C-alpha cells in the first residue's frame, strides 16, 4: 500500500485508456501519445485530453483501489446502446493481490502486459462510432454497498464525503475466452483475461 | 468638463486618454524631462519630449 | 549458431512481447554486425510478426522503408538489411543501459580512468 | 529542489523580458526608435495609472533579491 | 524490384569480415586546445549579475576608432575623386557643399517589430495597451546617419542592395546633390582583425542541433537512436570512413518545453531520455554540449553550462573533472580550436532575434540568413540588437560580443534550412555554416578539418 497504490493506479489508467482508444469508443483526435499524466507512464500510451473523462477515470480508479481490499476481479464491459447487451468483456484478475522494489522491473512487466493487450486488440475488427459505449463491472469477496446512508451520514471532512459517495455510487447486478500475460512480479501478482462475442 | 461629463477616479490626462480614446500614454517625471531637454547629444531624447508634448496637446482636442 | 539465436528471438517475440533488434542479438551472442544481419535474414527465412527493413543509399543517406513497394533510387542502394522485427504495428522501441564490455567494434582512443 | 528553483527563475526572467519588451514598444510612440537607449527612455515611465509599471517594478524588486 | 529481392541481394552477399571485435579501430584523436589554456571569454559569474548604456558607449567608441583607422588606411590624403578633391569632416553638420567628403557616424533606421511576436507577448501581460496603435499612429522608410550632431538622409542605390541594422558604425563617403541628403559612392567597414594561420592524419566533426526531445514527439527518439547507431559504425559499416568523426557537437535545443506550464517530472524524464542516448554514444565518440534558447538555462545569449546535475547518476564517472575530453559542457558561444582550427559556434539566438523584426527597407530564405551572417561577421559585432538579445552586466569596459580575432568557420544553428557560404573580407577566408533543426529534416552536418568541406547526412 506504500508504493503499489501508484503502480496499480497508473496500470489501471493505461488499461482504461488503451481500451477506450483501440475500441473507438471516443474519437482518436481527442487522444494524444504522451508519457506524463501527473504520473510517469512506462510507455507512450494514447491518453485522452478531456477534463470530464479525466476526473471520471480518476474517481473510478480511486474507488477501485479503495475497494481492492475486498475486490478480486475488475471487468471493463463494452456494450451497445441500441440493445443493452454485452459485446466485449475485458477481465483483470486480482487473485489475492499478493497483499500485505525495482520499479523499473514493474514498469517492464506493465509494458509487456500493455504490449500483449495492444497485440490482442489489433486483431479485432474495426468498431464504429454512434453509441458503441462501455460500462464497468466489479466482483468483490464480501462487501455490501448502498446501505451506509441509514444514519444520514453527518459529514465532517472530505474523507467521509468521499467514502459515502463511493459506497453509494454502486448498484447490484447479476464466446471465445483469450488469456493474456499478466504481472509475475512479487508484490503485484496480476492476471489478465478477455472475452468476445 | 471631463469630470462633469465622465465619472472616473484619477482625472488625469493619461487616464482620460485611456478611458476615452483607448490610448495609453507613458508618463515621465519632471526631472527626467529636464535631463532630456538639456542633453547636447542624444537627439532621441529631444524627439521624445517633442512628441510627448505634441501628443499631450493633440489629446486635448 | 542459428539455433540459440532463433530461440532467443522467438522467446523475446512471443513469451516476453517486445520488439527485437540486431543490437540485442549482437550483445547476447557477442557477434559482429554483418553476422547479426545474416542471422536476422536466416530467421526471416523458413509468420506472426512485422519486419522493419532499412536501406542505406549513396551520399551517406539512410531511410526507413514503409510502403515496401516503391523503393526510390534502387540503383544507388549500397546496403539493405532487416533492422528489427516487431509483432505490433506501432514500432515505439525502448532503450536502456547496455554494458558493452566486449561487444564494441570501434573503441575510443581514450580510456576511462 | 534545484530544478524547481531554476524553473521559477526562468519564469521570472521570461516575465521580466516580456514586460521590458512591451514597455519598450509602448515608449516607441515617443522615441520612434527600436535600437539602444529605447529601454533607457522607457525605464523612467512612472505612470501610476498603468498596471504594467507595477508588475515591472515588482519583477525588478524580485530579481534584485 | 521488390524489397525481398534487394534483401536477398544484400544480406546474402554479406562479407562478414573485419568484425574482429577484439582489436577495434581507434577513433581519430581531436583535441580542443581551448579546454584549459586560459581566458574563458563568455564565462561570467551568475552571482555577480543600466549597464546597457555603458556597453553602448564603449562599443560605439571602439567601432568609431576602428572605422577611423579603416578610413585612414583607405581614404588617406591624396585619394582624389574623378573631378573633385576628396576631403574629411569631423561633424555630420559640416558636410554641406558641392564637394565629396568622408565622415563617421552611426546608422539609424525604423526596425519595426513583427506582429506575431507582438500578440505573442501581448497575450501574457495582464492588460497591456494595443501595441499595434504604436506603429499605426505615425505616418518610415529612410536611412539616416547620426553622428551626435545631426542626421542626414542617406539616399542612394548602393545602400538599397545592402542590409543594415540600427547601431552600426559606417564610414560612407558621398556628396549632397540638391538638399540635406548626402549621396553614397563607396561604403567602408572597420579594419580587418588578425586571423590565426591555417595549419597544414585529419578528422571530421559532426554537428547536430534542434533535437527537441519532448514527451509528446516519439519520432524524435527513433531518429536519435538511428543517429546513435549510425555514428557507432553499425549502420554504414564503413569503419574506414566513420572513424574519421572525432567528436560530436550538439549546438542547442536538446529539450523543448513551454516554461509557462511545466513540472519537474517532465524535465527529469526528458533529461533521463537524453542520458540514455548519452550513455550509448559516450564510450565511442566524444561529445560537445551547448545550450540554446529553449534549453533549461538562461534566456540571454552568454548562457552558462547547464549544471553538474540534471543527468543520470550513472554519468558521475564523466563529471569527475578528469575526463573532460570525452564530454565537454561549454557556454552558448565558444571559439573551439579543433587541432589549430578556430571555429565559433552560437545557439542562433542572435540571428533569430534579428529576423524577429520587420525592417521597411533592404528590398526568410537561405540567402537572406547567409547575408545576415556575413554582415554580422563583417561588423565585428555578434549581437547587433542589444536589449532583445543581451542581458544586464555582460562585462566591464571590454565587451565579449565585439569580435577581436576572426575565426576560420562561423557555425550557427537553430535555422530552418541548411547552407554554406565562403566569404572573403580583406584577404581572409571565413566559412559560414547554417545548421538546421534535428526534429524536422534532421540532417547531420559533417565538417572536415583538412579542406573545410561540409557534408550532409539525412535521416528519415
Ligand atoms: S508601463 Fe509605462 S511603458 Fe510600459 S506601457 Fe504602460 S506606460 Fe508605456
Amino acid at each position: 500500500n506504500r508504493w503499489v497504490e501508484k503502480w496499480l493506479r497508473v496500470y489501471l489508467k493505461c488499461y482504461i485508456n488503451l481500451i477506450l482508444f483501440y475500441r473507438n469508443v471516443y474519437p482518436p483526435q481527442s487522444f494524444d501519445y504522451t508519457t506524463y499524466q501527473s504520473f510517469n507512464l512506462p510507455q507512450f500510451v494514447p491518453i485522452n485530453r478531456h477534463p470530464a473523462l479525466i476526473d471520471y477515470i480518476e474517481e473510478l480508479i480511486l474507488d477501485v483501489l479503495s475497494k481492492l481490499t475486498h475486490v478480486y476481479r475488475f471487468s471493463i464491459c463494452i456494450i451497445n446502446k441500441k440493445n443493452d447487451l454485452c459485446i466485449e468483456k475485458y477481465v483483470l484478475d486480482f487473485s489475492e493481490l499478493q497483499h500485505v522494489i525495482t520499479e523499473t522491473e514493474v514498469f517492464d512487466e506493465f509494458r509487456s502486459s500493455l504490449n500483449s493487450l495492444i497485440m490482442h486488440l489489433e486483431k479485432l475488427p474495426k468498431v464504429n462510432d454512434d453509441t458503441i459505449t462501455f460500462e464497468a463491472v466489479i466482483n468483490a469477496i464480501e462487501l455490501e454497498l448502498g446501505h451506509k446512508l441509514d444514519r444520514n451520514r453527518r459529514v465532517d471532512s472530505l474523507e467521509e464525503k468521499a467514502e459515502i459517495e463511493r459506497d453509494s455510487n454502486w448498484v447490484k447486478c447479476q464466446i471465445k475466452l483469450t488469456s493474456l500475460v499478466g504481472s509475475d512480479v512479487g508484490p503485484l501478482i496480476i492476471h489478465q483475461f478477455s472475452e468476445k462475442l | 468638463a471631463l469630470r462633469s461629463d465622465v465619472n472616473l477616479t484619477q482625472y488625469t490626462i493619461e487616464s482620460a486618454a485611456f478611458n476615452i480614446l483607448h490610448k495609453r500614454l507613458p508618463h515621465f517625471s519632471f526631472e527626467s524631462l529636464t535631463n532630456m531637454w538639456n542633453a547636447k547629444k542624444s537627439t532621441t531624447e529631444l524627439k521624445t519630449v517633442l512628441n510627448y508634448w505634441l501628443s499631450r496637446a493633440q489629446i486635448n482636442i | 549458431m542459428d539455433q540459440k539465436a532463433s530461440y532467443f528471438i522467438n522467446e523475446k517475440l512471443f513469451t516476453e512481447v517486445k520488439p527485437v533488434l540486431f543490437t540485442d542479438l549482437i550483445h547476447h551472442l557477442k557477434i559482429g554486425p554483418s553476422m547479426a544481419k545474416k542471422l536476422m535474414f536466416d530467421y526471416y527465412k523458413q509468420a506472426k510478426y512485422n519486419c522493419v527493413v532499412i536501406c542505406c543509399y549513396k551520399d551517406q543517406t539512410i531511410k526507413i522503408i514503409h510502403d515496401l513497394s516503391n523503393i526510390p533510387q534502387q540503383d544507388s542502394i549500397i546496403d539493405c538489411f532487416i533492422y528489427a522485427f516487431n509483432p505490433m504495428d506501432s514500432f515505439i522501441p525502448y532503450y536502456d543501459i547496455i554494458d558493452q564490455k566486449d561487444c564494441l567494434t570501434i573503441k575510443n582512443s581514450y580510456e576511462l580512468k | 529542489t534545484t530544478l524547481s528553483f531554476l524553473i521559477k527563475k526562468l519564469k521570472r526572467q521570461k516575465e521580466y523580458q516580456t514586460l521590458k519588451t512591451v514597455c519598450r514598444t509602448c515608449s516607441y510612440r515617443y522615441t520612434s526608435d527600436a535600437g539602444i537607449e529605447n529601454d533607457h527612455i522607457a525605464s523612467k515611465c512612472n505612470s501610476y495609472d498603468c498596471p504594467v509599471f507595477y508588475s515591472r517594478v515588482k519583477a525588478e524588486r524580485y530579481l534584485r533579491d | 524490384l521488390h524489397m525481398d529481392a534487394l534483401l536477398t541481394k544484400f544480406n546474402e552477399d554479406r562479407s562478414l569480415q573485419d568484425e574482429n571485435l577484439s582489436q577495434p579501430r581507434t577513433r581519430v584523436r581531436i583535441v580542443d586546445d581551448n579546454l584549459y589554456n586560459k581566458s574563458n571569454p563568455f564565462q561570467l559569474c551568475y552571482k555577480k549579475r543600466s549597464q546597457y548604456y555603458h556597453i553602448y558607449q564603449y562599443r560605439l567608441k571602439t567601432f568609431r576608432e576602428r572605422v577611423l583607422k579603416e578610413c585612414d588606411k583607405r581614404w588617406d590624403a591624396g585619394f582624389t575623386l574623378n573631378g573633385q578633391l576628396v576631403l574629411k569632416k569631423d561633424k555630420v553638420l559640416d558636410i554641406q557643399g558641392n564637394q565629396p567628403c568622408w565622415c563617421v557616424g552611426s546608422i539609424y533606421c525604423e526596425m519595426k517589430y513583427k506582429p506575431n511576436v507582438l500578440d505573442e507577448v501581448i497575450n501574457d501581460t495582464y492588460g497591456a495597451p494595443d501595441l499595434t496603435k504604436s506603429y499605426t499612429d505615425k505616418e518610415s522608410d529612410e536611412i539616416m546617419l547620426e553622428d551626435e550632431s545631426g542626421r542626414v538622409l542617406l539616399v542612394g542605390d548602393f545602400i538599397r542592395s545592402t542590409p543594415f541594422i540600427t547601431g552600426v558604425v559606417v564610414g560612407i563617403l558621398g556628396m549632397e546633390a540638391e538638399a540635406g541628403t548626402f549621396q553614397v559612392l563607396d561604403i567602408c567597414y572597420p579594419t580587418p582583425l588578425p586571423q590565426n594561420p591555417f595549419p597544414a592524419t585529419r578528422g571530421k566533426i559532426a554537428l547536430v542541433s534542434g533535437l527537441n526531445l519532448n514527451n509528446t514527439s516519439p519520432d524524435r527518439l527513433l531518429r536519435l537512436e538511428i543517429l546513435r547507431e549510425f555514428l557507432m559504425g553499425r549502420i554504414n559499416n564503413k569503419i574506414d570512413d566513420i572513424s574519421l568523426i572525432g567528436r560530436l557537437l550538439i549546438c542547442g535545443n536538446s529539450v523543448d518545453f513551454d516554461i509557462k506550464s511545466v513540472n519537474k517530472d517532465e524535465l527529469m524524464i526528458s533529461l533521463t531520455e537524453f542520458s540514455k542516448f548519452l550513455h550509448n554514444i559516450l564510450p565511442s565518440i566524444s561529445v560537445d554540449i551547448m545550450p540554446g534558447t529553449n534549453d533549461p538555462s538562461d534566456k540571454s545569449l552568454p548562457q552558462q553550462p547547464f549544471h553538474k546535475s540534471l543527468f543520470d547518476k550513472s554519468l558521475e564517472s564523466y563529471f569527475n573533472g578528469s575526463n573532460k575530453e570525452i564530454l565537454n559542457l561549454v557556454t552558448n558561444p565558444y571559439e573551439f580550436s579543433y587541432n589549430g582550427v578556430d571555429v565559433l559556434a552560437v545557439s542562433g539566438k542572435n540571428i533569430n532575434d534579428i529576423c524577429k523584426y520587420v525592417i521597411p527597407s533592404n528590398d526568410d530564405d537561405i540567402e537572406h540568413r547567409l547575408d545576415l551572417m556575413e554582415c554580422t561577421m563583417k561588423w565585428q559585432n555578434i549581437a547587433p540588437t542589444a536589449p532583445d538579445t543581451l542581458w544586464c552586466y555582460p562585462y566591464t569596459d571590454k565587451d565579449p560580443f565585439v569580435l577581436d580575432k576572426w575565426p576560420h568557420v562561423y557555425i550557427v544553428a537553430n535555422q530552418p534550412y541548411f547552407g554554406t557560404r565562403v566569404v572573403e573580407i580583406g584577404g581572409k577566408n571565413i566559412k559560414i555554416i547554417s545548421v538546421p533543426e534535428f526534429s524536422s529534416t534532421g540532417m547531420i552536418i559533417l565538417l572536415d578539418l583538412e579542406t573545410l568541406e561540409a557534408e550532409t547526412v539525412k535521416i528519415d
